[PDB]
């Protein structure tokens, strides 16, 4: 069910915009990180809530 | 370990892999004889399925933009080549960048036609029998059987001159000198050294108008079939090829000795009328491939088979600009920024016309995400959203 | 009206000419020019009178 | 004596049956008008039984896939 | 443009040994022995005595602040 | 300089060459590069008009 | 917060130019001169603001956030639009005058109604269909409803029109066509003939091609 | 008027609507450095303080951006424009920031300077292909030039003689994560036009790598330990085992190169330096029958033109432009298809700094004596030029007395010119073989030509030999006076020496007819640069604007905007040309050998 | 006078910015030319001619039917030779011979 | 700062290394411009190498060597006068590196070449633009540095982003750094509405409605594209759609 | 011999005035000279003595210009060795740290 390269770069993009407008963060803290880099670390552990739709 | 054991291990495994793949993988496994036995046979097939699964295209790609840039970059480094080729048969076939424009734009005329002629199974190895085929293909008039014209006094009016060796080295058949009288007007008969003196012994109908007979029989002579240009013979692959000049397809294929099933051509519009559209598909593909290899630098044939299978989209081949595919069906705003003509074209669809969406030049014009790329995916998400 | 700024005129003399050998830098002025009114009665846009 | 076939450029054509039109139509979820249209000229179609308003399958070969199908229509 | 008071590669003063150099080359003496007679050893000292313009005379006379 | 009145952009393959009469009147080397490349040319250093 | 679905084109009716426009301009003057650039015409007669004066068409509208507005000119004489003139010529030489018909037989009426829905998708295939209608209406002089009422031969090249009419027996005088004579003929065509051409009865009337009222572009497009 | 306002090559579809002028950019000159990574970039510190990103302080950078607004817009960690949630921006410059560095009220949006980590883009402007825009990773260094890693300069097609590169920062948080994931440098190491690698080694990286793997490259103990610290890598005290203690305890050149490769490579191929195919054969023969021999005994029968690596240990070979390079190198190629991508950005980052170390502290000068031939080789050349001119003088006499011997295609005037050029060609090729045979492969002018880094084997024998003939678009030089090109030649002459044929080197001086013949052939090269570029630019606009509509759907189908299917099962199904190998598909052949070796070897 | 002697001169000082005429290369006025052969038609012979201003092409072409065109500057409409050559100054066919 | 020879070896200052870390020679010589060796036997510039020895002969002898074309100082007489003044016949000398210090096992070539500085200096090229003054008619930036304007992004730069797949970036670059305008548009007429302040109420002229009306968010250059089509008799009916 | 009709002057003056600045211009390639004669027209250098009393829009001045070593004998007799442009570096040919 592996994501492509176009879907992986949209899921990060939508999650980095919620994480700036509120949307409380998971365990991602240390010391100062730009909101884009917070989405990369949450995606590394595989705890993204957003799922894709597969049109068929 | 033997044949049955492998074949039926590939047949079962097959379903994710491909058909071409199947034959290839089998024919090497069997071939290799320092042989591997049972367990490593299953390891190879279960590794070959992962690379095919890794190398499929990602859905949403932008194929049409990366086809036009990777075919338009090598045309800037499309410099000169060795114009002093060390060949004989092929001569002056417009090498280089102006060939690439002549194949993309349809252009009914194209300059320097050279049609490859292949020989059959009975005229393959015979040296002198290949010459008589070139006799039948070439064809010569009377005006090129001279070198200049010296005027006579009263009624002979014309003379033939150096040289006579176009009928003793190729064999253009002096029996045809007798034949000249075929449906002609006056046809005088005087052959001293094999050349016909033509007197015009009449009156007011013909008075001094030599110039009107210069388009008739003096030019209408067709000493051989397939009234086209010059023929050169080359030795390739132990067959003789006859790289002629010009393009007269449906006459040339009905010649006793040319192999009809293999003669490829450097013309485009004629292979569609004679061999069909899907042969002219492969005419476009095979011709741009031969231009790229002459210049050293390679382009992949996924990009060529996207242009060629899009330029024959409506049964007759189209050009690429201002009268073809851009001028053909699209959004009406897509035709506005190309072919600066617009008061011809934008005021044409001023009368009774809607325009929906779904180009690439339109959504950028209005402020929307274009359909290609990342504006193709659609998300969905529920909302307790506990942190944990 | 149309003042460029202030403390850019620290190099001009009285008559409006920079006395030489001064480290002019950035957007510093060179000659202070006053222009004449230029249409006192064209617009009358509620405060220009 | 020869024909348009038996040639290294022309791939072989064949005219479909009545049940295969809808079978091809549901796999690709298209409409019948959305197919690339051979003309009734151009001798490849005229030696087969060409009827305008029909789907014709071609079986052309490519050096990087094997064999590869490509469906077309017939308009006058 | 008066002679440079250092060289450009070898740090060594030269401007004291130029006006003594040029007044002994307009007598006809060869410069290969004049530059050797002074304290010029390498050829990085010597490419900047042997090629210079001393154009200060023309510019000075025009007189403008 | 000796310039030549033509079009700067369209190719003139027979008017941008170097002809045998240019020997000693026109310099073989000095030509600025760009779209010109052989429509502006310089007189030689031994010539007379 | 909506978005644009589809854009549909057409021709502005002269009725709609008056309702869209806010002022008529009758003063051929711009400034006159070097002071007080205010007129009753082409400048801000409640037409559009480019100055720091707040006077507009009752809506405040200083130069930041002010859409310009359109004026109109009641042209005293009818005027041919330029871009249509090659395609007005296609209409005039393919219609039976004084009644409004199409110069076709009843066979092609019932046939070419039915041929529209068959080729209802592709653009390039229906564009050739509208040229052959221009071909068949040219080479006829006998209409089924008026008894061949002496059809004149039209003319073009580039913009001035004529007719080749006979008066006594066989004269070939070039009667110049007037623009007022054309627009009176176009109003007599019934709306049912517009699907037989490439026209639409609600968006593109053919008599609206002749400029009776010229609209004026706004101030915000003319700095 | 309106029709000139709508149109005219700069109107209001292309000039101002679909192409606009932008904000947040810069443009300056470029200058190399091979000390930053492959995907970084220098930014001058003046440009870094005049471009800003918006930052939107949430909860975990609040300690950072309190300091960025307390510091003013002068000291490099600083801010310019703060933004309240209403929308009223507050410029920071004037006279206090403490009253703005109060409770900062989570939700605001601060604009600060660029720092080490913010994604930028880059551009070259002629924008020919897909790959001349690539998102880098800003690093800030004080001077006034954009810096750029040396291996990333065949994508941009640049050089360093004062060019101009422009970056422009993206701002909104959705448009920034698209640049980092989809456009970074390491995703573009191979190219979609031919599969082969594009971002690879250049001029010094090749000819340095030949000096490391020559037979006879013995480095001492200090030189090994110094260069492993300089080329990034981190290994502990295992340079072992001091292979030749005969003079001193010193290593070989292969084992310093065999620390960069992963631990289970197995590749064998033949490269450009092969001058004796028989001594490769023997090595190959053993390999094909006895799949895993011992690395000690038989393998010290090795050559310098047969690369063979097993188990991450280069036993036999010599690295040239078949292991890197702008064209095919099948050792960077087989490391992007087997060991991800992020490994191959640190194979190319450690090769580059190792190779420039050894080419620095070993010397690679090239003085004037490198072009020199001894006396007896020069007299070999002059007897070639004498008889080749005599053969030309004989063939004119056959045409002059009526012994034509004609070709079938051409006329008698055109047969003469045909035959002559072949004689002249052969003469220049025969003399090129004399020089190449003589001067050894031990000067630093053929090392650059055999391996290949800015050289050919033409312009090193066009510098101590002839310069061949001197033609102009296929014709021999004919423009000039009435039957004579220059006014130093007797008219009515078709000799070799009198119609464009030079016979002196670039060392033995050109005489003024030969020099003036060479300017005629030189101006023909400069016209065809500016002419050919403008025809390809207009030819690209046709093909992009006719083909830019096409996508690929999920079921593998390329479709036009009207829904007409153009090609089923994309591109004769279905493998991406970026990842196919040389036209073909899955590459069973390499797979079989690789998988068997790993299993059997263990 | 405030100059240097090495300045060669040859440039105007219109308005305070030194402006120089760069020599435009003509195409040999009051000559005649014999143009080349076989590009589309038979041989042609083009020329230029000017006095006190206006310059114009005056060519005497011929194609492959013996038309022998003559080109006029104003209102181009290429005219046959024996139309112009009779109408210009000579009426007798014997006068055209000499 | 771009330097060049008079032979055509143009280039840019690479870095600015101190005098101490210079590869220096078995005399008092410390070189200045360390030229790349990969450019001389690739561009065929042998006149560089004759001039480099001719500076070393004509600096030690004393007399400036004549070097005119076709009649100048010959090749062989330089390499003999260098061979009798105390140096090897081909320039090559023993050189020591300055970082560690050991003879480089080659003989590094060295001479005197006349270079010349050019005025493509960096302080006349480098500029940055955050947000400057724009055009009055379009709200787009100006042209040239004398009128404070940036770069222009042609039709090439739109296609090099579609090749990636960037649709989010392609919006953000081209329109967000441009004019955006909010416009009131009617529903059943398709034409634009007209606001009227001091009296609230908005109404479509054409058929006079009161509340059924919406808002469309589109760029201003598209709004000016409507008016150049509105001045001409074309009517652009808008038929908008929900999200 | 007794066949000729004229005799050249010095033939080292075929080329122009900024193409006689390149020393030994018979050894280089042909496109390298074209770039070389296109950069004697752009270098910095003290050209005239009256740069102080002059108002030109932008001027340049190089503090320590030097008369070149080995050059043509033409550039002594035009004046270039009296108002020269450029300095004399001391180069080496080796590949440094990258
Ligand atoms: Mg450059
Ligand atoms: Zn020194
Ligand atoms: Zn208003
Ligand atoms: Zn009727
Ligand atoms: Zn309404």
């Amino acid at each position: 069910f592996r994501y492509t390269r176009f879907e992986k770069a949209r899921i990060i993009g939508a999650r980095a915009l919620q994480i700036a407008m509120g949307a409380p963060v998971l365990i991602d803290v240390p010391e100062g990180i730009t909101p884009l880099q917070a989405a990369l670390l949450e995606f590394e552990k595989g705890v993204i809530p957003i799922t894709v739709i597969r049109p068929s | 370990v033997a044949e049955k054991t492998i074949k039926s291990m590939v047949s079962k495994a097959e379903l994710p892999d491909n058909i071409k793949e199947e034959l290839y993988a089998k024919l090497i496994e069997y071939n290799e004889k320092y042989k591997l036995k049972k367990d490593e046979i299953q390891a190879i097939i279960d590794e070959t399925v992962r690379e095919y699964q890794k190398a499929l295209i990602e859905p949403g790609e932008a194929v049409g933009t990366v086809a036009a840039q990777s075919i338009g970059e090598p045309s800037t480094q499309m410099t000169l080549n060795t114009f002093h080729y060390a060949g004989v048969a092929e001569i002056n076939v417009t090498l280089g960048l102006p060939r690439i424009i002549e194949i993309v734009d349809a252009r009914k005329n194209p300059s320097t036609p050279i049609m490859t002629v292949y020989l059959d199974e009975e005229h393959r190895y015979d040296r002198d029998k290949a010459l008589e085929v070139a006799r039948r293909i070439e064809g010569t008039t009377l005006e090129n059987l001279a070198r200049e014209e010296t005027i006579d006094i009263l009624n002979m009016e014309y003379v033939v001159e150096i040289d006579p060796e176009r009928l003793e080295k190729a064999g253009l058949d002096m029996e045809k000198v007798v034949r000249k009288l075929t449906g002609s007007f006056k046809s005088a008969e005087f052959e001293a050294e094999g050349y016909t003196l033509v007197v015009r012994p009449k009156k007011v109908t013909k008075l001094s108008d030599l110039r009107k007979i210069a388009e008739k029989v003096k030019k209408h002579r067709l000493k051989g079939l397939s009234g086209v240009g010059k023929t050169i013979i080359r030795k390739e692959g132990d067959e003789y090829v006859i790289y002629t000049e010009g393009s007269n397809f449906k006459q040339v294929l009905k010649v006793p000795g040319v192999d009809p099933t293999r003669t490829r051509t450097n013309n485009i519009w004629e292979i569609a009328e004679v061999l069909g559209i899907e042969a002219a598909r492969n005419a476009i593909i095979d011709e741009i491939v031969s231009t790229m290899r002459e210049q050293g630098l390679e382009v992949d044939v996924r990009h060529i088979m996207l242009v060629a299978d899009m330029m024959t989209l409506d049964g007759v081949i189209r050009p690429i600009g201002r009268h073809g595919i851009v001028g053909e069906k699209a959004s009406v705003l897509a035709r506005a920024a190309f072919e600066i003509t617009t008061q011809h074209l934008f005021a044409a669809a001023e009368r009774g016309e809607v325009d929906p969406l779904n180009g690439v030049v339109e959504n950028v014009l209005i402020g929307q995400p274009v359909p290609v790329g990342t504006g193709i995916v659609k998300l969905a998400m529920s909302l307790p959203l506990r942190p944990k | 009206q149309g003042y460029l700024g202030e403390k850019y005129y620290r190099h001009l003399d009285e008559d409006g000419l920079i006395f030489p050998e001064s480290k002019v830098e950035g957007k510093d002025v060179l000659v202070g020019r006053t222009s004449p009114p230029r249409f006192i009665e064209e617009q009358s846009s509620l405060g220009s009178m | 004596e020869f024909n348009i076939f038996d040639h290294v450029l022309v791939p072989e054509h064949r005219i479909l049956s009545e049940e295969e039109k809808e079978e091809l139509l549901k796999k690709y979820r298209i409409r019948i008008s959305q197919l690339p249209q051979i003309k009734a000229s151009d001798p490849a179609v005229v030696a087969l039984g060409a009827k305008p308003g029909d789907v014709i399958e071609i079986k052309r070969k490519s050096p990087t896939a094997g064999y590869y199908y490509y469906y077309r229509l017939v308009v006058e | 443009m008066i002679v440079p008071v250092r060289c450009f590669t070898c740090g060594k003063v030269l401007a004291d040994k130029y006006y003594e150099f040029k007044k002994r080359v307009e007598a006809g003496e060869d410069p290969g022995k004049v530059l050797d007679d002074l304290g010029v050893e390498r050829y990085c000292c010597r490419r900047t005595l042997l090629s210079h313009v001393e154009l200060i005379d023309q510019v000075m006379v025009y007189k403008v602040y | 300089r000796v310039t030549s009145p033509l079009s700067r952009d369209q190719p003139h393959f027979e008017a941008r060459d170097l002809h045998g009469t240019h020997w000693g009147r026109i310099c073989p080397t000095e030509t600025p590069e760009g779209p010109n490349c052989g429509l502006v040319k310089n007189l030689a250093l031994m010539s007379q008009i | 917060k909506k978005v644009i679905g589809s854009i549909e084109f057409g021709i502005l009716s002269p009725q709609e130019i008056r309702k869209m426009s806010a002022a008529e301009i009758t003063v051929p003057d711009t400034y006159d001169d070097d002071g007080y650039p205010i007129e009753g015409g082409l400048m801000d007669k409640r037409l559009g603001v480019i100055d720091p004066g707040l006077r507009c068409e009752t809506c405040g509208a200083r130069a930041g956030e002010c859409p310009g507005h359109f004026g109109h000119i009641e042209l005293a004489r009818p005027v041919i639009h330029v871009g249509f003139a090659k395609t007005i010529h296609r209409v005039l030489e393919s219609t039976c005058r004084e009644c409004g018909r199409i110069k076709l037989t009843d066979e092609e009426i019932e046939e070419y109604m039915q041929k529209f829905e068959v080729m209802g998708d592709r653009k390039g295939a229906v564009d050739k269909l509208i040229k052959e209608i221009h071909k068949k209406a040219k080479e006829r002089m006998v209409c089924p409803h008026c008894g061949a009422p002496q059809f004149p031969i039209k003319f073009e090249r580039p913009t001035i029109y004529w007719e080749l009419r006979k008066d006594e027996e066989g004269n070939e005088y070039k009667h110049r066509m007037m623009p007022s004579e054309v627009r009176d003929r176009l109003e007599k065509i019934p709306d049912k003939d517009l699907p037989l051409l490439g026209l639409h009865p609600e968006k593109s009337r053919p008599e609206w091609m002749v400029l009776t009222v010229l609209p004026v572009p706004p101030v915000t497009m003319r700095p | 008027t309106l029709a000139q306002r709508l149109k005219g090559k700069e109107g209001r579809f292309r000039g101002n609507l679909s192409g606009k002028r932008v904000n947040f950019s810069a443009r300056t000159v470029i200058s190399p450095d091979p000390m930053i990574s492959i995907n970084e970039v220098g930014v001058p510190l003046a440009v870094a303080m005049e471009l800003t990103v918006p930052e939107k302080v949430t909860e975990f950078n609040y300690e950072k951006l309190k300091q960025r607004v307390l510091n003013g817009p002068e000291k490099y960690p600083g801010a310019n424009y703060v933004i309240d949630p209403e929308g009223r921006r507050i410029r920071l410059m004037e006279s206090n920031r403490e009253l703005i560095a109060e409770k900062l009220d989570i939700g605001w949006t601060v604009e600060r300077h660029l720092e080490d980590g913010d994604v930028v883009l880059f551009n070259r402007q002629p924008s020919l292909h897909r790959m001349s825009i690539m998102a880098h990773r800003v690093r800030v260094m004080p001077y006034r030039t954009f810096r750029l890693n040396l291996p990333v300069c065949p994508p941009y097609n640049a050089d360093f003689d004062g060019d101009e590169m422009n970056l422009h920062v993206p701002q909104t948080e959705e448009a920034q994560a698209e640049a980092k994931i989809l456009m970074e440098v390491q995703n573009h190491i191979i190219s979609p036009r031919y599969g082969g690698p594009l971002i690879a080694g250049i001029q010094d990286h090749i000819s340095g790598g030949y000096l490391l793997t020559r037979e006879g490259a013995y480095f001492t103990r200090y030189e090994v330990e110094q260069m492993l610290m300089f080329a990034g890598m981190d290994v502990n005290e295992l340079p072992e085992p001091d292979k030749y203690e005969n003079g001193e305890p010193l290593w070989s050149g292969k084992t310093i190169f065999s620390l960069l490769l992963p631990d289970d490579l197995t590749i064998w191929y033949r490269n450009k330096l092969c001058d004796e195919p028989e001594r490769c054969e023997a090595l190959e023969k053993l390999i094909e029958e006895k799949l895993i021999p011992d690395p000690e005994e038989v393998r010290k029968l090795a050559y310098d033109g047969f690369v063979y690596i097993q188990n991450g240990k280069l036993l036999s070979g010599a690295v040239d432009k078949k292991a890197y390079g702008r064209e095919d190198g099948k050792l960077l190629d087989i490391i992007v298809r087997e060991y991800g991508v992020e490994r191959a950005r640190q194979f190319l980052d450690q090769v580059t700094k190792l190779t420039i170390w050894v080419i620095t502290h070993k010397g690679f000068t090239t003085a004037i004596d490198d072009e020199d031939l001894p006396q007896e080789a020069i007299d070999r050349i002059h007897e070639i030029i004498r008889e080749a001119e005599e053969k030309v003088q004989r063939l004119i006499e056959a045409y002059k007395r009526g012994e034509l011997e004609p070709l079938p295609g051409k006329t008698l005037e055109e047969t003469l010119e045909s035959k002559i050029m072949a004689v002249l060609a052969e003469a220049r090729d025969n003399a090129g073989k004399v020089a190449e045979r003589y001067l050894g492969m031990n000067n630093h002018a053929v090392i650059m030509a055999k391996t290949g880094a800015r050289g050919k084997i033409l312009n090193i024998t066009q510098m101590a030999a002839m310069l061949g003939q001197q033609s102009i678009r296929g014709k021999r030089l004919y423009r000039g006076y009435r039957g004579r090109v220059l006014t130093h030649f007797k008219p009515g002459d078709l000799g070799a020496r009198a119609r464009g044929f030079v016979t002196n080197s670039y060392k033995s001086g050109l005489t003024p007819q030969e020099y003036f013949f060479h300017a005629m052939g030189g101006r023909e090269g400069l016209v065809d640069t500016a002419v050919r570029t403008a025809q390809s630019g207009y030819m690209q606009r046709r093909l992009i604007n006719a083909l830019q509509d096409l996508k690929v759907d999920y079921d593998g189908t390329v479709r036009d905007p009207t829904g007409i299917i153009v090609q089923f099962k994309y591109g004769e199904d279905g493998v991406d040309p970026m990842k196919s190998w040389q036209g073909k598909t899955v590459d069973v052949d390499r797979v079989i050998v690789r998988t068997l070796l790993k299993m059997r070897g263990g | 006078l405030g100059e240097d002697p090495k300045d060669p001169g040859g440039y105007f000082i219109i308005n305070g910015s030194e402006r120089v005429i760069v020599s435009i290369e003509d195409l040999a006025p009051n000559k005649t030319l014999v143009e080349r052969d076989e590009r589309q038609n038979k041989v042609v012979a083009k020329v230029f001619s000017y006095r006190h201003g206006y310059r114009a092409l005056i060519t005497v072409e011929r194609k492959k039917d013996g038309i022998l065109y003559v080109t006029i500057p104003n209102v181009p409409k290429p005219v046959k030779f024996v139309y112009v050559m009779r109408a210009l100054g000579l009426l007798t066919d014997k006068e055209i011979v000499e | 700062d771009k330097f060049a020879s008079r032979h055509g070896q143009k280039g840019v200052i690479g870095l600015i290394v101190p005098q101490e870390d210079m590869p220096w020679t078995e005399s008092g010589i410390v070189p200045d411009l360390i030229v790349n060796p990969h450019g001389i036997p690739s561009r065929m510039t042998v006149g560089q190498l004759i001039e480099a020895i001719g500076g070393k002969v004509a600096s030690l002898t004393g007399r400036r060597v004549d070097g005119t074309a076709f009649i100048g100082e010959p090749e062989e007489k330089l390499r003999k006068e260098l061979e009798e003044l105390g140096f090897k016949h081909s320039g090559r000398e023993i050189m020591y590196d300055g970082i560690t210090g050991r003879r480089l096992e080659a003989d590094i070539f060295i001479g005197v070449i006349y270079y010349q500085r050019l005025h493509h200096m960096v302080a006349d090229k480098m500029h940055a633009r955050s947000r400057g003054p724009v055009q009055v008619l379009t709200k787009q930036p100006t042209e040239g540095r004398a009128r404070e304007g940036g770069l222009r992004f042609g039709e090439m730069e739109r296609d090099v982003l579609i090749g990636h797949g960037a649709a989010m970036l392609l919006i953000e670059r081209l329109l967000e750094e441009s004019d955006k305008t909010e416009v009131w548009v009617c529903e059943s007429c398709g034409h634009l509405a007209l606001e009227d302040k001091r009296r609230g109420k908005v109404y479509c002229p054409v058929c006079g409605e009161d509340e059924r009306i919406s808002k469309v968010e589109m760029s201003y250059a598209f709004k000016l594209l409507l008016d150049e089509l509105k001045a001409m008799v074309i009517r652009p009916s808008l038929r908008l759609k929900d999200r | 011999t007794e066949e000729h009709t004229h005799l050249e002057l010095m033939p080292a003056a075929i080329l122009g005035i900024p193409a006689s600045l390149v020393p030994y211009p018979e050894h280089n390639a042909a496109p390298r000279n074209t770039y070389g004669a296109g950069m004697a027209k752009q270098s910095l250098g003290l050209g005239w003595a009256n740069f102080r009393i002059r108002v030109d829009t932008r001027g340049h001045l190089m503090h320590y210009p030097q008369v070149p070593l080995v050059n043509s004998r033409i550039m002594k007799a035009v004046g270039f060795e009296d108002r020269p442009a450029g300095q004399n570096f001391v180069v080496a040919v080796l590949s440094y740290h990258g």
